[PDB]
RNA sequence: ACAGGAUCAAAUCUUCCUUGAGCGACUCGACAGGCAAAAAAAAAAAAAAA
RNA sequence: UUUUUUUUUUUUUUUUUUUUUUUUUUUU
């Protein structure tokens, strides 16, 4: 419920075309989350699931 | 006469090729700023906008009762400035001893109106919550009832008759003492219960004559 | 700028020439402009948060002695060991306790340890190791402004004593927070004690024009000393203190006496510090009036060669950001697009210089030789033969005035002393031959230029080669030789011998090259007067053009031949190691000039030989030589004909500006 | 840092020193150099909690309203309140977000201090606090509150400290009724506590004993209502009283409970923050919506005796 | 900290691993402030310069 | 201008408000 009213339109049109819960398939392993998904998912369980980038570094001359 | 004087070059080449260096540095400093600005914002999310609101915060001073005070002062004036507007009528001059006659609704809804008659005895002058007392008797019963200057609900008011004098003006002003001798207190000379004989007083407030 | 550096060290063709280890100078820095600086005010708030709760007296930190080269003894026994100590030693064995002439006296008759050479019985030690002098001031710091001028100049009277760093230091900063109390005549005096103390004892540059003090007999067989820690290489003065002085100068200009701004602007030019709103207000200030007069022969020179030489790189390094300006700008996208839709040497003001002519020419004769080419060396720079301008009438005047301090010249009276004192005067000498030459080339190309659309100069230059030939002879014969590149186990190579080696062969290159022009400046003479143009551009350009000719000289071709005929002998025994690099081509080219309707120098001059050497240097050096220089060296050769398999393959082969086109 | 007599005599002649009024408009508009780019609009859960808000006590005012009823409402301030720093499960282990208020004097903040601020990239603070708040709700940092957080006529939590009086009596911190003044009574029985305890069947004072000591320094938590914001300088208006001094430090915060229940059911409220749309007006000034009835009615009731 | 390491090797902007949880978080290293004068309901208000 | 009820406001939170104490240191 919470996924489906943030995603934007695009994700929102594909989260419909499953053949059943997203939530379920990703918890069993049938499914691969996409990025944005992971986003919100994440949001809501206050925890970051993956190793998530680190935009710093200092250029070597 | 912004800064003492100085003895610089005024040949229009020279300003010309000093504004060149000038400009660099200008752009420079703006390039360096926007670099920063970005990294920071890259690396920790860093965000510094600019204000808002006018505090003194803003201003980099601290908080005092003194501008408390004149807050509070600003608001008052500004909520006079717009209650003044919303009335439909001019406040007339009147002071104590002046017959009145006030004009204000009592419900809204039933279209009820209410007209009262009577002479000033009291005029408190305020700022916000200034007020007029009027005294009056009906079949030889007497009534008072005060009535805020500034409010919505008066209809109308007017001055039947007016007793113009520099009487008036006397009570109208705000006297200032003749004399320090105030200070002297005399009620506050009395004598205990207990306390030793001095004379020949009696317990209590003491006389001035001897 | 960090794409500016990548590039740099990305780059395979740029190095750092030098010659030798004197040559190399402090980077050129260019100062800004004052402005009000709310927030350093507003940091200096924190800055002062507990003085309450500190020292009234010594709030600042103490200095620390220098540290010992090897580590101290084991059980620190020094007094037991009996051994004399330094007096940095001392002090810090002693707890850094002070050691008042009597204090010290009375110890030196009871122990050993305190009968050092820096243990003065009638000066004491200072709570820092000063010593000689130094220990019998107070600190600097301590000091009030009124009395900053007259410590500093007792202090100028008095790996051996390291504490002086200390009290120099002090000074130096003390200098910079007084600065806006001080009075303005006496902050000169202040920074110019202050760079006597950072530059005493040194050595100027081989290339270099400008120079603080002349080279004088100081009571080795040159009798020049070297020292890498006083190196010219050495900021004297730290950018700093100039930059903090710089707003005082700008308030109180008009308050300065010719003698105060002489100084000043030498100040300036030791430091290497720029200042264009300084430079800019000096100019404007300063003029001929029928007061530039005020200044004396001494002073006008000092403070026209400093302008010059600050100015010349203020315009050289106002060209560089140009150019590095270009980046910074954004450019949008539909900029780009319409783009590709369309793709389908006067640094001097007019009156200024006037005025420093006149001068020149109206005083003559009150000049000296070191002066006088100082000065005319500085502004014969502006002269140039590509062709605001100067005029005619200006070149004219200081024409007129070298030819009148040449009549005038006495040509040595000091004796012959030092060899380095008589190498600086032939160098000096050769300048105002340099100058001498630029003057009637810019005058001629000028005036023959002009008529198209529409003073015996000679007579006196003519002493000069003259005097140059017989003193290089001289100099060469009583300069001690040295081993040649072309033919304990350690050769003897002393460093003190080849400064005035190179600063010889500097005056010869000089002479060689103003030679060269002279014909130039001759052959311009009235084939049509453009032809004759375009020929001279030729010439200095390096093209193809038509063979040159000695005749046109006249009077000077026996001058010429007899320089021809020392530079000969010169290089034919010492190499041609010592030559400079931005005059190399010249040598050459007077060499071409040299074989024309030639008897016998054809055997001498081959076609170890002077040409062999030369051209040894030329190979060696191929690294760092100019476009130009290469053109017309590659003209040169052909000219006389030498062939050279070494010289032949760099010609052809290590250069794409010239063998990659025709 | 004056005398006495000079103090008394510059809190007279203050008045005298007052700046001009300012000049209030009508209608604000914000542009991108205002907005947070991080900052973006989250649909609220069930489980979803908001953060809170610090101000400053000015003074008491009376105002009136669209039916004519006057009433006493507290002026606030949030003197520039920005977020600091955010406190995770995975980093520290709890979720919160850490908000600064006030100004310092830069002669007065230790070094270790300005070292936070400089990283900041903010001027010193006077006062910094905490909130829990969800997950979901976690603003970015460098973001600077503002009064349209709370919208007019909801019901707030305020808290904040209460007032010192020093050393009271036992009659005047409880109010004890004490002894009559006359019939033959004793002086020390005027104002005496009276019987403290019970016989030798109880030999000990029970804890939390009704005594005298030290009165007010406590902390006091009330309900408010919104009845007037002001966007231009920053100002709040609350529906009845705050304790602390003209001054102090106040937490706001929303409904919680039966409050909640009650009242904050109906009324939609930016949940995360006010987010300005670029290119957009909006109001300087919001004011409570009347009610419905007449308040100014006075109804029949029957009084019938049986 | 992009600090270290592997690979026939990554969109601009690190594919993946190590740092026990990068010392609870930030920051400082001449850091920090007890007492005195003056002021002083809690609290706040003084840049240094005899 | 201050104090007070004789005036005004609330009657909500309790894993809340608040606080004197960072703890891999098993012989300071």
């Amino acid at each position: 419920k919470f996924v489906r009213l943030n995603v934007s339109e695009a994700q929102r049109q594909e989260i419909k075309n499953w053949p059943g819960s997203v939530v379920r398939c990703i918890e069993n392993g049938a499914c691969i989350p996409s990025r944005e998904l992971q986003s919100r998912l994440e949001q809501v369980v206050g925890v970051p699931l993956t190793r998530r980038k680190k935009r710093a570094g200092n250029r070597r001359l | 006469l912004l800064q003492p004087p100085q003895c610089l070059p005024r040949a229009p080449s020279h300003l010309a090729k000093l504004m060149e260096e000038e400009e660099r540095l200008r752009l420079y400093r703006h390039l360096k700023k926007e670099e920063r600005d970005a990294a920071t914002l890259n690396k920790f999310g860093i965000w510094a906008g600019e204000p808002i609101a006018d505090t003194p915060a803003a201003k980099m001073q601290p908080l005092v009762a003194r501008t408390c005070r004149q807050t509070m002062r600003h608001l008052q004036q500004i909520e006079i400035e717009r209650l003044d507007k919303q009335r439909n009528f001019q406040v007339p001059l009147f002071g104590p001893g002046d017959l009145m006659e006030v004009k204000y609704e009592l419900s809204r809804s039933q279209q009820t109106f209410a007209t009262f008659q009577g002479y000033c005895v009291e005029v408190r002058k305020k700022r916000l919550n200034s007020s007029f007392v009027l005294r009056n008797s009906y079949e030889g019963i007497g009534v008072e009832q005060r009535i805020p200057l500034y409010s919505p609900r008066i209809i109308s008011l007017k001055v039947v008759s007016s007793c113009a004098s520099p009487t008036q003006d006397f009570l109208l002003e705000r006297h200032k003492p003749l004399t320090r001798d105030y200070r002297y207190k005399w009620k506050y000379n009395f004598r205990g219960r207990w306390s030793r004989r001095i004379g020949k007083h009696k317990p209590g407030i003491r006389s001035v004559e001897k | 700028s960090v794409a500016s550096r990548i590039h740099f060290l990305n780059s395979r063709t740029r190095f750092q020439t030098a010659v030798h280890a004197s040559d190399v100078a402090p980077p050129f820095l260019l100062l800004p402009l004052a402005s009000p600086r709310p927030l350093l005010a507003y940091h200096h708030r924190f800055r002062t948060r507990n003085r309450k709760r500190g020292s009234r007296f010594h709030p600042h930190p103490l200095p620390l002695p220098p540290p010992p080269l090897s580590p101290p003894r084991s059980d620190a026994a020094h007094l037991f060991a009996g051994k004399p100590l330094a007096a940095s030693a001392v002090s810090t064995a002693a707890g850094q306790q002070t050691l008042p002439p009597p204090l010290l006296r009375h110890l030196q008759g009871l122990f050993p340890v305190f009968r050092g050479p820096e243990c003065d019985p009638s000066c004491g030690v200072g709570p820092a190791g000063e010593a000689a002098g130094l220990a019998l001031l107070p600190p600097p710091s301590l000091v009030e402004p009124r009395h900053l001028e007259d410590l500093a100049r007792r202090a100028l009277q008095a790996g051996a004593c390291k504490s002086d760093r200390l009290f120099w230091r002090e000074l130096a900063a003390r200098v910079e927070k007084v600065r806006d109390l001080l009075p303005i005549e006496s902050l000169v005096r202040l920074l110019t004690i202050l760079t006597l103390n950072g530059a005493s004892g040194t050595v100027r540059p081989v290339k270099q024009i400008f120079q603080a003090f002349e080279t004088q007999d100081e009571d080795n067989r040159t009798g020049l000393r070297l020292a890498s820690e006083t190196l010219p290489c050495v900021r004297p003065l730290p950018p700093r203190l100039l930059l903090a002085s710089t707003r005082e100068f700008l308030e109180d200009l008009k308050k300065l006496s010719p003698p105060a701004t002489a100084a000043l602007a030498a100040t300036f030019a030791w430091s290497n510090c720029a200042s264009s709103a300084l430079l800019f207000a000096l100019m404007e200030r300063w003029a001929w009036r029928q007061h530039l007069g005020d200044f004396t022969p001494a002073d006008f020179a000092l403070f026209v060669s400093a302008l010059g030489h600050l100015l010349s790189q203020q315009e050289a390094t106002h060209v560089k950001y140009s150019r590095q300006a270009r980046h910074l700008r954004e450019i949008s996208g539909k900029q780009i697009m319409a783009a590709f839709r369309e793709q389908k040497a006067w640094h001097f003001t007019a009156a200024f210089f006037d005025g420093c002519c006149r001068f020149m020419a109206t005083r003559a004769e009150s000049f000296s030789l070191f002066s006088f080419a100082s000065a005319a060396r500085t502004l014969v720079e502006n002269l140039d033969a590509v062709a605001a301008c100067p005029t005619p009438d200006s070149v004219e005047a200081l024409a007129k005035a070298i030819s009148l301090f040449v009549a005038s010249w006495d040509g040595g009276d000091k004796t012959h002393g030092r060899l380095a004192t008589r190498a600086a005067n032939l160098l000096l000498v050769a300048r105002l031959l340099r100058a001498a030459s630029q003057c009637e080339l810019y005058i001629h190309l000028h005036r023959a230029l002009r008529l198209e659309a529409e003073v015996d100069t000679v007579g006196a230059c003519k002493t000069l080669l003259e005097h140059i030939s017989c003193e290089l002879g001289l100099l060469h014969s009583e300069l001690e030789a040295l081993p040649l590149l072309n033919s304990r186990g350690f050769v003897h190579i002393s460093p003190d011998t080849v400064y005035v080696r190179n600063e010889l062969l500097a005056a010869a290159g000089e002479s060689a090259a103003a030679v060269v022009r002279l014909h130039h400046a001759k052959s311009l003479l009235q084939l049509s007067t453009g032809a004759r143009v375009d020929r001279v551009k030729r010439w200095m350009r390096g093209q193809q053009a038509e063979r040159m000719q000695l005749e046109t000289l006249g009077e000077l071709k026996s001058e010429a031949e007899h320089l021809a005929d020392a530079i000969d002998r010169v290089l034919r025994e010492r190499g041609a190691a010592g030559l400079p690099t931005e005059q190399l081509a010249d040598l050459m080219e007077v060499f071409a000039l040299c074989v024309g309707d030639k008897r016998v120098s054809q055997t001498p001059e081959e076609t170890l030989s002077s040409l062999q050497a030369l051209s040894s240097e030329i190979v060696r050096r191929y690294a760092a030589l100019d476009v130009n220089q290469k053109r017309r060296i590659k003209w040169a050769t052909r000219q006389m004909d030498w062939k050279d398999p070494y010289l032949n393959h760099c010609l052809g082969r290590f250069t794409a500006a010239v063998t990659r086109q025709r | 840092y004056d005398s006495r007599w000079v103090k008394r005599l510059d809190r007279l002649r203050e008045s005298k020193f007052y700046d001009p009024a300012p000049i209030i408009k009508e209608e604000e508009i914000l542009e991108a150099d205002k907005i947070h780019p991080l900052l973006k609009k989250v649909t609220p859960s069930w489980n979803s909690r908001r953060t809170g808000l610090l101000a400053y006590k000015i003074g008491m005012m009376s105002l009136w309203d669209g039916w004519g009823e006057r009433h006493a409402v507290t002026v606030c301030q949030v003197d520039r309140c920005v977020v600091m720093d955010q406190r995770t499960l995975d980093k520290d282990g709890y979720e919160a977000c850490v908000m600064g208020i006030g100004y310092k004097p830069i002669h007065k903040v230790t070094k270790p201090m300005l070292g936070v601020y400089i990283r900041s990239q903010i001027e010193p603070k006077s006062r910094i606090a905490e909130f829990k708040c969800s997950s979901d709700c976690l603003l970015p940092v460098g973001h600077e509150m503002s009064v349209r957080h709370f919208t007019p006529g909801q019901q707030v939590f305020v808290s904040g400290w209460s007032k010192d009086k020093g050393y009271l009596g036992v009659k005047k911190r409880w109010g004890f009724a004490g002894q009559n003044a006359s019939h033959g009574v004793e002086a020390k029985a005027h104002s005496s506590p009276g019987s403290i305890g019970q016989s030798k069947t109880v030999n000990v004072v029970w804890r939390f004993k009704k005594m005298a000591g030290h009165a007010g320094g406590d902390p006091r938590v009330v309900n408010c209502k919104v009845f007037r914001i002001e966007a231009q300088r920053n100002l709040i208006f609350l529906k009845g009283c705050v304790p602390g001094y003209k001054g102090s430090l106040i937490k706001i915060s929303d409904a919680r409970g039966k409050t909640h229940h009650r009242h904050n059911r109906h009324i939609p409220l930016h949940f995360p923050t006010f987010v300005p749309e670029p290119g957009v007006s909006y109001p300087v000034t919001l004011e409570c919506p009347d009610a419905e009835q007449d308040p100014f009615l006075y109804p029949e009731i029957a009084i019938a005796d049986k």
